[PDB]
Order: structure tokens, then sequence, then C-alpha cells
């Protein structure tokens, strides 16, 4: 699948490239007995992508459904092991199943992934997800259904009473931060309602499995939309709670504590850009220098999070100098000095100064 | 003739980074040009001497007239304005001409005069403004002294039957630097309806159209003549490297010269906004297409595409705008036969400063692009390098090797894991047999009783340099069967725990096959090859990976501080063997361009050293710029050395591959150093990019409050460190100072002072 340099082609017999949809095998190999030696497409596997660690794998490949009792599943696994099924050309392996636990009403789908990078090695990953597909059983579920129809009514009211404040009232005034936020909540709630309707509008895979209980239950799709819906329903609550600041002005001492922030949010924004430019300047330098032999700087995001953890005084530099000695301790010392004693303070001083003047800007009045 | 590639989920950074600079560099100068043409909008409403234009010679002027004077010449052109006064050249009235005519030629021919009277014509004749000299004599003391008529025109140098031969010259001199839109952002004449803000729009339109057109012919058109891509070397060919840029530039203009029609002659009511929208759409779609088609470029074509795109720009600058200017001048000279083309010194200084800032930003953006391509130009074999480095340790039992204490555990170590890893069925390709070079130290050590490890390391002497036969010293016939194998000229200095070694030492080739490897191992095991003084062991072989295309230098070392126990250390350096004899790859292109930025930055320092003369030392500007030269030169000259070493080692290995070792390790060092330097120059450029944020009105205080408070901060830290030294002299201050929160108050005082100072203006 890749190109062998002609100079040493007498030694390199063959190569296997990294995983890619344009370089994925599609031909039978070994004994062509069953479905474990024949490429089955994604469309007739009812699969989907996964977005693993090394890359994003498709839903096709060579699969096999194990048996229902141990003494024959072990025989199938032994048969797979004997006729070599994991050659060097293999790049990913998935094992998945699901359980019910009928005491409470809560399914649980399990997927385990093993990745074989082209540079050798093994990278494991796991995912357990507690789905629930038979919701409407207990009276509490009826109560939850009532409370979510109520939520739909509330979001309808909030969207209509916010549209009413655009063309029937103030035209095109957004720079208030209390209407720019009131739109984010509505949009996120609409998205979360659409996702929830789409998720529970098709549970046909459960019906198909319940028809015949000797096949593989393909619950993989629901376990993804459940995560995608929890990721949205958890951010909406955060902004709803943040919206409470709109109403805390009940006395003459809560008003100046907010005026201070409202008047120092213009000066802090200017310094934030200057701070984060040098922050990224350190981050990229660390990524380029140490990002090959540490693993704390292996990727750019990890480099950023490592510096954020340096600010907390969490990480120990016991291994930084091992990757490089000229730039090993120098980087740490200069970073700490310049961003923990000269640049991290300006965020404090400014605020303090602002507060002072604000107090005067009231006391004189 | 087109193929939809959509190959895979790969990414190409050269195309993505080039297109991400030509857009930032435009969004940045947009504000500069807005701030610059606001001055022209508010102002559009002296080398020349004091013009003696006291018109005490004309009378009988019962009307109002206006006289325009064209200050022609080389790099100078202007006109006239309204005479703000109560007289305003009424009946038997006149005035003296003196206006803002800063665009004045030298002490050469500069004269062109017209006079239009609204209504009647006076029966008078005002000769001229015959100045002699006040500042630089940008005019001549002479006059015509002719009568004034309907649209009178007096022309001279220091009626016109054949206007063509002079109208051509006038139109050429006017439009030569006004229609050439590339260098026309700097020299727009006043009272024009083109406004300097869509001059920077058409320019970026041409840039992003050249990028798209060159990106189309590479990777999308590959069926016609198969002449594209691999068959043509990325090196300058002049058959498919300069021709592509020419063709792309030629075909682009019918989109450009049609959108200029919506900027000029647009007062044609709201065409300016529509043209701006069409631009801001075409630029975006061109960038998107360029990215989508370039995300599949092999590492060899993406460097010829850059050269083709650069050469396309050199065609729109040296013969395609000049011919447009000539054609337009010919048109205006052959059809319609047109016959027409304290508060003060503060604005001139501001305009000069803005022009200097504008011309000082393109160089910085080019430098940033070059230094970004020099470092992230191949930022895809970086995760693969980390994976290869990690996978060479977790399968070679790094933890087991690093934990051995007995000096004899080495033999089971190699007999257990090393041999099954080096030799196998098809288990992890090798590219060269290992080696076991050893240093004797000639000064046999006397050990210490066991227990805790004796501090770190001590009790060492010299090094052996002679030959010894089988077993040990007994040289009988010629040289010892265990020769010294003197160190190589280049490629050594491992710098051990507490010693510094070189490439010399008694070597062991270990054989080729597993069985003969065991034979050699046991032979030197029984004959006491490693039980003596025997400072080090220095096991190091190689590693190749063709799936990602990376090599790896592996080195395993044991040091014996005292006889009886050893300390282990291993190093796996993954690199990419890119060689100087491979053509004109990216690491050479962005290493000869960086060498030119280290010369333009050096001559620009000599031109100030000479001008300021002696005693320029002891200032930041004469030191902070010499560091930049000494860094750019090193970054350029280290990569070249690495490229040369690649050729030398690779050809030496290919010469004797079946039986040699060739110790690629040195490259794995240089190819790292060249990455350390190129990752710090970009750091300096990014720091400067933050320092240059002081040009916003309300944000300039941040730099000043940091610079003025710096001495007090250094004084405080010096006091703390000397206090710590005094405390330790009797025989942690970070927590103390971090709890004192001093720096905060020091910065707050200066911030308050500067805010108070800035509040009043
Ligand atoms: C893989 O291909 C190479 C070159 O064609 C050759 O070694 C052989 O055909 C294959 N090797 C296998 C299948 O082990
Ligand atoms: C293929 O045949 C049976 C199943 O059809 C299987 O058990 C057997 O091992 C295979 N034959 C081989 C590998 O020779
Ligand atoms: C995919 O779903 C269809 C729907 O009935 C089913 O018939 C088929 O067996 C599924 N694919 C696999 C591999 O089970």
């Amino acid at each position: 699948s890749c190109s062998i340099p002609q100079d040493l082609r007498d030694e390199i017999k063959e190569c296997y490239d990294v995983y890619s949809v344009s370089s994925e095998d599609r031909a039978p190999f070994g004994p062509r007995n069953g479905t474990a030696w024949i490429y089955t497409s994604e469309k007739d596997l009812n699969g989907s992508s996964h977005w693993g660690i090394i890359a994003t794998y498709s839903g096709a490949g060579y699969y096999l459904d194990l048996s229902r009792t141990r003494e024959e599943t072990a025989a199938q696994v032994a048969s797979l092991k004997k006729n070599v099924w994991l050659d060097r050309g293999t790049r990913a392996t998935f094992i998945d199943f699901s359980v019910y636990n009928a005491n409470i009403n809560l399914f649980c789908v399990v997927r385990l992934l093993v990745e074989f990078p082209a540079t050798g090695g093994v990278i494991p990953s796991w995912q357990f997800q507690p789905l629930k597909l038979i919701r409407y059983v207990t009276t509490f579920d009826f109560f939850l259904a009532a409370c979510e129809i109520i939520f739909c009514f509330f979001i309808f009211y909030y969207v209509v009473e916010e549209i009413l404040e655009i063309r029937i009232h103030k035209l095109h005034y957004f720079r208030s931060f209390w209407n720019c936020l009131d739109v984010v909540i509505v949009v996120l709630s609409v998205v979360a309602i659409g996702i929830n309707i789409y998720r529970t509008s098709n549970v046909e895979v459960l019906l198909q499995f319940l028809e015949d209980q000797n096949t593989f239950p393909n619950f993989e799709h629901l376990a993804y939309w459940q995560i995608q819906f929890n990721n949205i329903a958890a951010v909406t609550v955060f902004f709803v709670w943040i919206k409470l600041f709109k109403f805390i002005n009940f006395n003459r001492t809560m008003s100046q504590l907010s005026t201070t922030m409202s008047r120092c949010a213009k000066d802090l924004f200017g310094f934030a850009i200057m701070f984060f430019i040098i922050f990224l300047a350190y981050a990229q330098l660390a990524y380029l220098v140490f990002g090959t032999q540490v693993d704390d700087f292996s990727t750019f995001q990890e480099c950023i999070f490592t510096q954020f953890r340096i600010i907390l005084g969490d990480i120990n530099f016991a291994e930084i100098e091992e990757a490089n000695r000229v730039l090993g301790p120098i980087y740490f010392t200069t970073f700490v000095f310049f961003m923990f004693f000269i640049l991290l303070n300006m965020f404090a001083a400014i605020i303090a100064d602002t507060y002072s003047e604000v107090k005067s800007d009231l006391a004189q009045q | 003739r087109f193929v939809f590639p959509e190959p895979t989920a790969d990414v190409n950074y050269i195309v993505m980074l080039t297109c991400a600079v030509c857009l930032v560099t435009y969004m940045v100068m947009a504000a500069i040009l807005h701030k610059l043409d606001q001055l022209d909008a508010s102002r559009g409403r002296r080398f020349k001497y004091e013009i003696l234009v006291k018109t005490g010679w004309g009378r009988g002027s019962g009307t109002t007239a206006h006289v325009g004077i064209m200050l022609y010449g080389v790099d100078s052109r202007s006109g006239h304005r309204h005479l703000d006064g109560d007289r305003a050249f009424h009946r038997n009235s006149l005035d003296i001409f003196r206006i803002a005519t800063p665009h004045s030629l030298g002490s050469v021919w500069k004269i062109r005069v017209w006079h239009d009277n609204k209504g009647l014509s006076p029966a008078w004749f005002l000769q001229h403004v015959i100045v002699r000299d006040l500042q630089t004599a940008r005019s001549a003391f002479f006059l015509v002294n002719d009568w004034l008529s309907v649209e009178t025109e007096a022309n001279g140098g220091l009626a016109a039957l054949l206007r063509f031969r002079r109208l051509l010259v006038a139109e050429l001199q006017r439009g030569f630097f006004d229609k050439h839109i590339w260098l026309s952002i700097w020299d727009r004449p006043p009272r024009s309806r083109f406004t300097r803000i869509q001059r920077a729009t058409c320019c970026v339109l041409l840039i992003c159209l050249f990028l798209g057109a060159n990106a189309v012919w590479y990777g999308a058109v590959g069926d016609s003549a198969y002449s594209t891509g691999h068959v043509s070397r990325l090196s300058p060919l002049s058959v498919d490297t300069v021709a592509v840029g020419l063709v792309s530039s030629v075909v682009v203009y019918p989109v450009y010269l049609a959108i200029l029609f919506l900027f000029r002659m647009s007062r044609p009511a709201w065409c300016a906004s529509l043209a701006h929208g069409l631009s801001l759409l075409l630029v975006a779609v061109a960038v998107a297409v360029s990215g989508w088609v370039g995300a599949s470029f092999p590492p060899g074509v993406s460097v010829a595409w850059l050269l083709s795109s650069s050469a396309s720009f050199l065609a729109s600058f040296l013969g395609w705008e000049p011919l447009k200017v000539l054609l337009e001048a010919l048109y205006f000279s052959l059809v319609a036969k047109r016959l027409h083309p304290f508060l003060a010194k503060e604005e001139a200084r501001k305009v000069k400063r803005l022009h200097g800032m504008l011309r000082s930003l393109l160089v910085y953006m080019l430098f940033l692009l070059v230094t970004l391509l020099a470092s992230y130009g191949d930022a895809s074999c970086h995760g693969h390098a980390y994976r290869l480095q990690s996978a060479i340790k977790q399968e070679l039992h790094s933890r087991a090797f690093l934990a051995i204490t007995r000096s004899e555990e080495l033999w089971p170590w190699m007999a257990h894991v090393l041999l099954p890893y080096v030799h196998g069925n098809q288990s992890s390709p090798e590219l060269g047999p290992p080696r076991l070079r050893q240093v004797r130290l000639q000064e046999a050590l006397y050990p210490d009783p066991p227990g805790p490890r004796v501090h770190t390391c001590s009790a060492a002497g010299g090094f052996s340099t002679s030959d010894y036969d089988v077993g040990w010293e007994s040289p009988h016939n010629g040289s010892g069967t265990w020769a010294y194998s003197a160190p190589d000229l280049l490629g050594a200095w491992s710098w051990g725990s507490c010693a510094v070694y070189d490439s010399g030492g008694y070597v062991q080739e270990l054989g080729l096959s597993l069985e003969e490897s065991r034979d050699r191992l046991r032979f030197l095991q029984l004959h006491n090859w490693l039980d003596n003084r025997s400072r080090a062991v220095f096991l190091e072989l190689t590693r190749y990976s063709p799936a990602v295309g990376l090599h790896a230098a592996v080195t395993l070392r044991l040091e014996f501080p005292a006889a009886g126990r050893a300390l282990a250390a291993l190093s796996v350096r993954p690199f990419a063997l890119r060689r100087l004899s491979a053509g004109l790859s990216l690491p050479l292109l962005t290493s000869v361009c960086l060498l030119l930025f280290a010369v333009h930055f050096a001559v620009a320092e000599a031109r100030t050293w000479h001008r300021e003369g002696r005693w320029r030392v002891l200032r930041l500007g004469a030191w902070a710029r010499w560091l930049l030269v000494a860094l750019t030169a090193a970054t350029a000259l280290v990569r070249l050395a690495q490229l040369g070493a690649a050729d030398r080692q690779w050809t030496r290995f290919v010469r004797g591959r079946p039986r040699r070792f060739t110790s690629f390790d040195q490259v794995a060092q240089l190819s790292s150093a060249a990455r350390g330097l190129a990752a710090s120059l970009l750091f300096l450029l990014l720091v400067k990019a933050a320092q240059q944020l002081r040009f916003v009105r309300q944000w300039s205080v941040f730099g000043k409050t940091l610079c003025r408070a710096l001495p007090e901060l250094l004084g405080v830290t010096l006091g703390l460190v000397v206090l710590g030294v005094a405390y330790a002299q009797l025989a942690w201050a970070l927590r103390l100072w971090g709890a004192l929160r001093l720096g905060a108050v020091i910065l707050r005082w200066r911030y308050h002072a500067l805010r108070g100072e800035l509040y009043r203006p």
C-alpha cells in the first residue's frame, strides 16, 4: 500500500500504510469459509464511524458474531486464532455487546476498541453507556413526561416573547450581553428538543431485536445520540443558571459589585489578547521542542493544558529536561517567571484599581 | 478534463498556511488604510519658493475666475483649490497664490497653468508667479504674459496643433503609477473616487485568484498530457514551473479587469458595494477551492505550486499592468482626445509615519510566512514520530533495561529480548546491523563494599588507546584482534551521566544471523571481553519505518561508576532522512530564503551604523537587532549542515551496507537542533506581534506600565535572591513572595499613574 525506496527494496519485502478509506483492503484472505474472511460493506453492516484515537474508522470490515454459550464461542475464537486472523495488516479491532439488568430499567451497551498503529504497538479504549429505552413504565416517568411538555411550552413562550422584542419593539440592538445570551439559551433548547424527538422517534432496532433474540442487537446508534444529547442538555443548564445575574440588583451594594465588572470587562479584554498571544507562543515552542519525547506535549491541546496545569503548580518537571537539556529547565524557569510574577499579576492590579475608582465614582455622587 | 479527487482525510499545511497569511495581512492593513484615507477625505477639500503671485498687473475683471497650476515633474503632481477670501478676484481685484503644494519637483522644469472664468473674460493679462528661491527653487523665474480667454491654457517647460505627441506623454506620466494597482496604494492622487480601500481589495483578489488558478492545475488537471505532478521535477524547469504561472495570470484578468469597472466610473450609483461583495465572495470561494484541492498534494508538488504562484505575481508586476497602462494611455490619447490629467507639518509627519508602517508590514508578513513554512511546513510527521518513539520502548522492555543492576545481567538481556527483536520472520525491519563499541579506561577500578549506591559517581582516570589480542593484551603479529577503531571525524559526544565520550572504542559487529550472533556473544562472553575496568558498553543500532517514512537512532548505554553495579540510560531519536541531493525540497527553499532575510537585516544595520557614526553601542536597538541576525543565520546554516550530513552518511552506508554500521545518530541530533532554532525565531516574531498591539488608543497603557515598572521588579527580585543567599550562607522564597503579592501593587501604582496621565488628553 505504500512505496518502497528502490535503494533498500531488496530488504523491505512489503509495507502496510496507515489507515485510510482510500487504502482499505476489500478482498478475501485465508480460508474463505464464513463472514470473518469476506469484506462486508458499511451499508449492509448498519455501522457508522467511531472517531478513535489514531484516526476515524469506518463501519465496514471483517466481522464475526460469537455464539451464545462459552464452550462453542471458545472454539470459534480458537479457530480464529489458529488460521491467523490478526496479521500485520490489521489496524483496528472492535468487540461489542449489551446487557439489560431487569431489576432497574436501564440498558448498558459496551464497546471495546484496540488500535494497531502502523508504527507498531497497541492502543486500547473502552466505552460503557447506560441507555434506557422502555421509559414509560413508572409513574415518575409520567411525571417527567409532563414536566418536559411543560418545558416545551416554556421554550415556545420564551421564543415568541423574544421575537416580539425585535420588530414589534427595539430594532437591531444586541450589544447588551443579556439579549445575546437569551438567544443562545433558546437556540440550544431548540437543538436539544430536536435531538430528543429524533432519538425517541425511531426505536425500531429494539423491536427488531425483540422479534428474534438470537442475533446481535445494534444499539450503537442510540448510545451516540444519548451522549450528544447529554452534552447539550448540560450546557443549557449552565447558561440558564448564569442568566440569574440579570436580576441581582436588589440593593445599593449589589449594584456596584456588578458595575465594577461591567467597567473592567472592557480593559481586561484588551490585556487578555496580549496574554494569550504569549501563552500560545510558549505553547507552540513547547510543542515543537518537547512534543516528541515527553507525551505531556504530544499534541497542541495537551501543550495548552500542561501550561494551565503549570499555573496551578500541579505538574513536576522531573522528565522535561530528559527530552532536552539546553531548553529543558530554561523553558520552565522563564515561563514561571514571566507568566507567574509579571504577567499573571496585571490581571489583579487592573481589577483592584478599577474597583477603587468605581467607589469614588459613587462616593462623590 | 477533470477528476474529483476526494482521496482521504489527509491535510496539507503549506497551502493552508499560505492562504491564511494573505488574508490576515489584508485585514490588518484595512485599518491602516482607513486611518490613512480619513486624512485625505478630511483634507481633500515646500520645495517651491514663495510664489510671487501678487497679481497687481490685471484689472477690468468684473467676474470670478479660478486658476489651476499643475506642479508637474518627476514624482510630483498637484493642482489648485478655492481661494478662500472676500476679494476672490472681483472687479479690478486679485490675490497672491499660496496653497498646500507639498508635491513639488526638483530644480527642473515644472509648469502647467490653466485659468477658467465663470462667465465673462477680463481684459487683462497676469504674467505668472515668478518665484526665485525660498527653500529649494522648485520653479523658474519666468513668465508668458498672455491674455485670458474662455478656458485659457498656458503651458511651458523650465496652438499645439499636434497634441498627440504631448498628450501621450502627459497621460503616461499621470497614469504610470496611478493605474498600476500593485504600487498604487501608496501614490493615489487626491480628489479621486477610488478611495484607497478598494485598492487593497483588488490586490487581494488577484492574490487569491492566482492561488486558486495555480492550485487547479496541480492535483486537479492530471489527465490531459500527464505532464503534471510526478513526471516534472519540482526544481525550476521553466517548462512547467514558470509557464503555469503565466497562463494562470493571463486567464485570471477577465475576472479582474471587469470588476475594476464597478469601482472606477461608479458615481453607477451603488456599484461599489456590489463590487465589494462580489470580491469578498470570490476570494472566499477561491480559498476554499484551493484548500480542498491542495489537501491531496504529494510533498513534492506543493513546493512547485508555491514557485508557480510566486512567478505569477512577477508577471502581474513586470509587464501586465505596464501594458494595461500603455493601452489606457493610448486610448485616452487617440479617442476623445482628453486634454486634462502649524497644523500643516503635523499631518505630513503622520502620513509619513503611516506610509513607513505600511511598507514595514509586508516584510514582516513575508518573514512570518517563511519561518512558518520552515518549521510547520512538515507538521504531519510529528505525531508519527511520537508513536514510533513510544513503540520502540514498550516492545524493547525499557523498564527492564533501565532497572538492571548486575553488570552480568547484560548478557541475558541481549540473549532474551535484543536478538528476537533484531532477527525474526519479518519482525520490524532493521536497516543495518548493531554494534557494541567499548571504552576500556586503562585504569582498572577498585570497588566499594555493597549497600547504598555510593553517592553518584567517582574514582575514574584516563582512557585506553592501544591494541590487544584475543582475551586481552598480547599483540603478537600485527595489530590486536581487538583494535581501537579511532573515533570518526564527525558524529560522537554522547555526554553520559557524569562523563563525556566520543565515537571511538573497541567495536563488535555482532554478526548478521541469529546463530552466528549467539556464537560471537558466547565467544566474547567466555574470553573475558567485559569483566575488566570497562567504563561503558554503548549498544546502539538503528530503526526504519516505511509506513510513515521515518528513521530512528536508538542508543542503549550502561555506565559503571564503580565496579560491581551499573546505571542504564537509553535514547531513541526519531527523525526524517531528507537529503540535500534530493532537489529543491522545502527545507532548502525555506533555508536559502531565510539566509536572504539575514542579509537584508544586516545591511539595514550597516546603513544606520554609518549614518549615526560612532557610539551607537549601549542601546537596545543596536543589540536586539544583531541577535536576530545571529539567530536567522544559525537557523539557516544548521539545516544545510544537516542536509549535507544526510548525503554523506547515506552514501557511505549504501557503499558498504551489508557489513557496516555508519552510525546515523549525528543526523538525529542536527535534525533536532535545526528544529530548536526554527521554533524560537517564530517565538520572537509572535512576541513582536503582541508588542505591536500598542497602536490601539485605550490599550497602549499596558506596554508602558510594564516597561516603567521593570526596574522596581528587578530590584525586588534581586533583594529576595540575595536575602536567600544570605539565609543559606548560615549553612523557598517563591512561596513567600507569591504570598506577599508585591508585584501586583508595584504594577497597580504605575497603572494608576499612567491612567491619570492619559485621562486629561
Ligand atoms: C505482499 O506483497 C509483496 C510485494 O508484492 C510480497 O512480499 C508478497 O506478494 C506479499 N507478501 C505477503 C502477502 O506476505
Ligand atoms: C473451512 O471449513 C470449515 C468451515 O466451513 C472450517 O471449520 C475449517 O477449519 C476450514 N478449513 C480449512 C481452514 O482448511
Ligand atoms: C442490518 O439491518 C437489516 C435490517 O433488517 C438486517 O436485516 C441486517 O441483518 C443487518 N445487518 C447485519 C450485519 O446484521
